[PDB]
């Protein structure tokens, strides 16, 4: 039933998530690159 | 369900002999 | 005159233009085929002469203009179509 | 490759069109080869229909 | 509520069998029976041997009535094979009644078993079969032959009049599950048939439908395949 | 004040023969909505306390609706009826159960046929269970009649069984001798590629050119004895084409796109 750490839940948006987003954007870039590269090895 | 053909067996053999004369 | 939709004309239509009887038109068209001036088929069930091939026409201005009609039309159908070919799996061309 | 052939075809159409007008106005020499070549595309008559292909693949993908 | 349900492709086996089954009950009264009967047959197969048992019973009982509604004539093997034949016995009677084409036997059974049917939720669907009693019998006769008299349909099926049989066939061809055009000149009912389907797109269209259906399996499979090993990697596997 | 028992309740007089007027009952219902406010606010939530309130809530609404059919105020009846439907369906052992309940159900059922929505009848029938909470007796007439129309019979349809109730079902038949005609006529459009005028008129049950003209307009058929049954048949034939490929083949763009992703 209700989530255990309500201070962690309210804080987390601003804290962990904000910071992470930049790190994720690189991770997206690595996903498109693999595809292009994969198709390039095929040539 | 069950095939009507079985019931038809006895009836069909007999019909043949008469029918040919009866109708052209 | 007619675009690349039909190069088919009926015997009836040929007779009207020619102002010669339908019967004699059918023989005349056959002699032209035989010589090789024109090519095509005659379907006398349908009564059309379907031209597969037509020769170089008379050089008048109007005739230069007839060519433009098809070329111009073709420019717009190709543009439209070129976009549909690019559209399909645009994610991968690589 | 299919995109590139069709785009190519667009290019040729433009050159011929502008020239047809120039022939009509100026009385530029009429080369028999050009009038005949364009004529042929029009006369052949397009017809196209029935096309199909297989569909064996699903059991195989499902199999993996 | 059924319309709103997108009901995901990645769902448990019991979920799949139960959704198709509900959607079938709803469609059957509606006169969307072609679709209802396919999902309901599928539902029985898809449902397990253990958890499913309460609902499962109910799918086999309802489905026999629903199939008749299309104009399917359900087999004896269907009743014998799960070994439920006893419970199914009344539905079996409706199957016979639909086939023959005579209403008197269908009305009698409907009322007598009426209470038993209502539980299962069949009773609303049972009353719809009255159109179907006649339909199923005219359907075999119209498809099989080419031009047959309304008079042949009426003698065999035990319909009231050829004229009566004429209105009944008219309504059915409007519904389009018997597909024909009637010529009431001489008075025959005429079949649709072209004796070549290559000139028409239909063999192509049939193949093409499969190709869409197939492509759906490929897209579904690529995504589904990696998901459990991925989940295991983060959680750590021995 | 209300529509309740006793003649001191103003709508009750209109229900009985004290006001013989068919349109003063329907009329007077509009006033009655203000008096309804207090009697319908409480029992829209079911409890055994709310049992006394339910009866009265329904009385005002049912009586008004019934009288409307007699003078063919029928669309107004159908919105009034809706409220009745929920009370009849549910609210078990608080007295939805009446003489009025029965009459009202049958009236509604008859109406779905008058609009010619076959489909609407089946959904509705099941909604109320309007065939086992008062049973097929009067209710029988629309249920059997809809089954026969669906079947395609226009010879065991009945209208005689709708005159067994005379609880203002007697005024619906008036507009259901139209509907039977309508249906035969549509089916005939589908039926014939082309047949003789003579063969088709005896089945229409038209035999005067005026009757032919009247329904012919609706069909799209031109003139009176002359008609073009053929329109509907014409539609089947285009499957024959093959020459334009793009639409005829179908899904050419779709299948290609997905396929390209996969490889």
């Amino acid at each position: 039933s209700f989530l255990g750490p309500e201070p962690e839940d309210l804080e987390d948006l601003y804290s962990r998530y904000k910071k992470l987003q930049q790190e994720l954007e690189f991770l997206e870039v690595q996903e498109e690159y693999i595809k292009d590269e994969q198709k390039n090895l095929k040539k | 369900n069950v095939e009507d053909d079985f019931s038809n067996q006895l009836r069909a053999e007999l019909e043949k002999h008469g029918y040919k004369m009866e109708t052209s | 005159t007619r675009p690349a939709n039909h190069r088919q004309l009926t015997f009836e239509e040929i007779a009207k233009s020619a102002k010669i009887t339908v019967n004699k038109v059918e023989l005349l068209v056959m002699k032209a085929l035989s010589v090789g001036l024109v090519r095509g088929s005659i379907d006398e069930v349908d009564k059309r002469v379907h031209m597969t091939w037509v020769q170089p026409r008379v050089l008048d201005l109007q005739q230069i203009k007839g060519m433009k009609d098809r070329l111009e039309l073709w420019c717009t159908d190709v543009k439209s179509m070129e976009l549909l070919v690019e559209h399909q799996a645009q994610d991968i061309l690589t | 490759n299919q995109v590139h052939g069709l785009k190519g075809l667009n290019s040729k159409l433009l050159d011929i069109r502008t020239y047809l007008e120039k022939v009509a106005s100026g009385k530029l020499p009429i080369n028999h080869h050009i009038i005949y070549q364009l004529q042929d595309v029009f006369n052949l008559l397009p017809d196209a229909s029935l096309q199909e292909f297989v569909k064996a693949f699903y059991l195989k993908t499902n199999d993996q | 509520l059924v319309s709103k349900s997108v009901f995901p492709e990645q769902a448990n086996n019991n979920e799949w069998a139960r959704y198709l089954y509900y959607t079938g009950r709803i469609k059957a009264i509606q006169l969307e029976y072609s679709e209802a009967r396919r999902t309901m047959t599928n539902a029985l197969r898809k449902a397990p041997q253990h958890t499913a048992v309460g609902f499962k019973q109910t799918v086999h009982k309802l489905l026999i009535v629903v199939e008749l509604l299309l104009g399917e004539i359900p087999d004896r093997l269907q009743f014998r094979q799960p070994s439920l034949k006893r419970s199914l016995m009344p539905y079996f009677l409706l199957t016979q009644a639909v086939r023959t084409g005579n209403l008197a036997k269908f009305n009698q059974v409907l009322d007598q078993f009426g209470e038993k049917f209502q539980t299962d939720g069949t009773y609303t669907l049972i009353i719809r079969l009255r159109h179907n009693v006649i339909k199923t019998g005219v359907r075999m006769i119209s498809l099989s032959y080419s031009r047959i008299s309304l008079a042949d349909i009426a003698q065999k099926l035990q319909l009231d009049s050829p004229e009566d049989a004429e209105f009944i066939v008219a309504k059915a061809i409007r519904d389009g599950v018997i597909e024909a055009s009637i010529n009431h000149e001489k008075g025959y009912v005429q079949s649709k048939e072209m004796i070549d389907i290559y000139s028409t797109r239909e063999p192509q269209l049939a193949f093409h439908q499969r190709i869409s259906f197939c492509l759906d399996i490929h897209n579904m499979s690529v995504k589904a395949m990696r998901f459990p090993p991925k989940s295991y990697n983060k959680d750590l596997e021995s | 004040l209300q529509a309740a028992a006793g003649m001191y309740e103003q709508l009750k007089d209109e229900w009985n023969r004290k006001s013989p007027n068919l349109s003063k009952c329907g009329e007077e219902l509009g006033r009655l909505k203000l008096v309804l406010l207090e009697l319908n606010f409480l029992p829209t939530t079911g409890t055994k306390l709310t049992k006394q309130q339910l009866i009265l809530a329904r009385d005002i609404l049912e009586i008004g609706a019934q009288w409307s059919i007699l003078c063919k105020d029928i669309p107004s009846f159908e919105r009034y009826m809706a409220q009745l439907k929920c009370y009849y369906f549910d609210y078990k052992e608080q007295l939805p159960e009446s003489a009025y309940m029965h009459q009202l159900l049958g009236l509604n059922l008859l109406f779905l046929l008058s609009q010619n929505r076959v489909a609407e009848f089946h959904t509705e029938l099941e909604r109320l269970p309007a065939k086992d909470i008062q049973t097929n007796v009067y209710i029988k007439h629309p249920v059997s009649l809809e089954q026969y129309l669906m079947e395609g019979s226009y010879n065991k349809v009945f209208l005689a069984k709708g005159n067994i109730p005379a609880e203002s079902y007697t005024f619906f038949i008036d507009i259901l001798l139209d509907t039977i005609r309508d249906e035969i006529a549509g089916c005939i459009e589908k039926a014939y590629e082309k047949i003789l005028f003579a063969e088709a008129t005896r089945i229409l049950f038209f035999s005067t050119p005026k009757k032919m003209t009247d329904y012919a307009k609706k069909r799209g058929w031109l003139l009176g004895p002359n008609n073009y049954y053929s329109f509907a048949s014409q539609q089947q034939k285009p499957e024959d084409s093959t020459i334009p490929s793009t639409e005829l083949a179908r899904q050419v763009i779709e299948y290609a796109r997905q396929l390209e992703m996969i490889v």
